[PDB]
């Protein structure tokens, strides 16, 4: 993803 | 003989060694190149991003602008790293332990521009003798200096490429006194790297439009 | 004739059908579709077909795999061609999609078809014969030239083995011809000219 | 102080060039290129006469000052824009009778590219950039131009330095305030390189246009 | 004793072609191609004189002796260069004054499109091939060229067949251990067409890019 | 001209 990965693991 | 506290803390926070672990089964050829990067790429990411983290200034940032670094700056601090895993090899890229590809490799893959363009910041570094200290402040760097449309505090970002530079500056004024203009000769390799970046990033996109990629696990995958 | 030559008639897979959605009106992306999604089906049963050529099977994955990844289109192509060929200036994808010219400009594929035309036009005038386009079809496959070959001298005698079938089938069945295996090999560089031309024109017309 | 290379560079300057827009041909798309490309053209024949008045520069191999300027010309075509549009708001003045604001490069279909160009601007702003700033990263930005087949590579990298060094002594002098102040100059390449580098490609893929 | 047109032809093989690279001009990627230009514009010209000592070619109409040739002149002119390299290691004689070796291939910009040409090097390399199937070979690579635009097609088949017999005749009398030999020279063709393909891409492709004119100005200007 | 070219040789 990149957009999915970076905020996922922003995330939590 | 004391060390820059940013710089120090810096290296602590350096990740450990992360493995590509190629898949034995299967054949070699240009998708399993890819493939084993990609993979390693986005286990890679993780980890940087729990870096970034650590960079002081950084979390104290709005979770937009955090995004908006890393979005910029991902293909660098990647790049980078494999760079300074490179320094002490001929030819070769240390991907990872288990991953080096020599030119050979390469050209199995399509990646002979991309790596030998790759290898030019391996070569210029390997000259200055880069040493770890500067490798993790300019991976600092890159991502701070990382120049996103889209910054809701420019002058927040402004102010965390002030502090690393400092540290740089700092780390290059005592350990380096025999070169006053050592930090500015780090500085000026920014712009290959950053070239560099934007050409994977280019031959990334490239290749999923360009999709042979399905194509080469659905052929292996009937023929076994 | 030929015991590689009976291997392959008997190893050719069945007919596949486009069986195009009527509900969708005719279009430029229903055509592509619809091709698509015949040459995925067909890729499957190409695939299985490659195992049962004499030789293929004894060489590395990493040759096989080169191998195809290298001769899809032709094999793809030759394919249409031969259904194509007590036809006149239209193209037999399968039973129930035929593309003639009008059809073929709706599509946006009016050079490329073309293109294919000359290949029929060219295999009408020799009568061509099912063990011929079979045998060809074979060598196709293991003349493709890909720069990674593991196996150089395996891929190689594959190449020999072959060949020597469409000579003998060509020295016992077209004796009047001394050069018709010749000729036959001779229409290669077109397929794969043409074979280039539609790779080409399928990536472009993904961007697009 | 009194800085040797800057005072150079300074007098080594070119004069003003002019757009000169063809006022018979209806404002459209193919005008606003037609235009910046005659005037790109133009500015490259003083930017070659230029790059000769840097010191050092001439003493390189033909095939190093090539490959040198092979690599740079947009970089140092962009800096131009870059430094001429200092004092306006959101407008480039690619020259005095040829100024783009937000709607001209709607219609020129550049706001991608002049937008980049004015994230430049926006910077060298913030900053103050001064003519002896300008002129010194022009001439480092050539030396600096990263090309992959350079003959002599020392001779190069010494080029490098001394303009480097031109850049160290200056705001040593002219900004103790800021002893960081050249780094930041260094740091704003990278964004010079990444937008040059738009411009080429966007020139490239519009010569099917 | 030999066959007919393959002596013909070995007569009508034209004389060494030389590159002439201007020793001013500093090496770099637009002298080469430049070089190669030259050379290539030359050679055409020579090439097209050569094609009418083909028996049958000059009998056609001037439309299709033109078509055959607007096909099959990069097919012809990758053949030269390959047999005239199969005695090097890794290097491409494009002419005996002209010479590429991987590290000048890398300054040109032709690392990909050169080896490509070298793994057709590799191939006749492997077969030991002859001068007298070099230059049948580009007879029947000017005579099966497949273009479009053909006037009279019996005729062209008609030359590819005469050709094509002058080969297996040829491959009969010399190379009699090898009865498939013959067939083993046609089926290089394909990668010989997709080669020259690639060639000719490449050049179109890069009067785009048009840094040959750049070029020539720096060289001007900076002198 | 490639086409020119060729068109000009069998002339002369
Ligand atoms: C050049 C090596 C590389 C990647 C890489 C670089 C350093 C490293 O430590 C690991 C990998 C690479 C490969 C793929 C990639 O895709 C990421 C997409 N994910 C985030 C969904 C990124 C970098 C690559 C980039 C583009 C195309 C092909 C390969
Ligand atoms: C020539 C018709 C054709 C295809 C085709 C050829 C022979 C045949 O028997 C059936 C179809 C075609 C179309 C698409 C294609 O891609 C399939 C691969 N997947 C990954 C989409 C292959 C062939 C085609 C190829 C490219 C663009 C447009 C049309
Ligand atoms: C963005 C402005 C610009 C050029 C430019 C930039 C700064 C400046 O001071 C003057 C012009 C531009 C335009 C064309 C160009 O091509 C020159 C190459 N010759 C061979 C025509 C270079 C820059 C341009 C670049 C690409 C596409 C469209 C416009
Ligand atoms: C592969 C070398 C080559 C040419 C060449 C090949 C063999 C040989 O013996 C001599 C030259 C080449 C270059 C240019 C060219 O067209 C000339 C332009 N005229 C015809 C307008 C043809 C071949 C070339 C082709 C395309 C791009 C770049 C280089």
């Amino acid at each position: 993803g990149l957009e999915a990965i970076i905020r996922k693991a922003l995330m939590g | 003989k004391p060390y820059n506290k940013i710089v120090s803390h810096l290296l602590v926070a350096e990740p450990e060694k992360i493995y590509a672990m190629p898949d034995p089964t299967v054949p070699d050829s240009d998708i399993k190149a890819l493939t084993t990067l990609c993979d390693l790429a986005d286990r890679e990411l993780v980890v940087i991003i729990g870096w970034a983290k650590h960079i002081p200034g950084f979390s104290t940032l709005s979770l937009a602008d955090q995004m908006s670094l890393l979005q910029s700056a991902w293909m660098e601090i990647l790049i980078l790293g494999v760079v300074y895993r490179s320094l002490s090899f001929e030819d070769e890229l240390v991907y990872a332990d288990d991953y080096i590809m020599d030119e050979d490799q390469s050209k199995l893959a399509g990646l002979l521009d991309l790596n030998n363009a790759i290898l030019q910041l391996v070569k210029k570094y390997k000259s200055m003798k880069l040493e770890k200290e500067e490798f993790v402040t300019l991976k600092a760097i890159a991502l701070a200096n990382s120049d996103s449309m889209h910054i809701e505090d420019v002058e927040a970002v402004q102010k965390l490429q002030d502090v690393l530079h400092e540290a740089l500056q700092d780390y290059e004024a005592g350990q380096h006194m025999e070169d006053p203009r050592r930090a500015g000769k780090m500085l000026m390799t920014l712009p290959l790297l950053r070239q560099t970046s934007t050409k994977a990033v280019q031959h990334f996109y490239n290749i999923k439009l360009e999709g042979k990629v399905p194509m080469h696990k659905l052929f292996l995958e009937m023929l076994e």
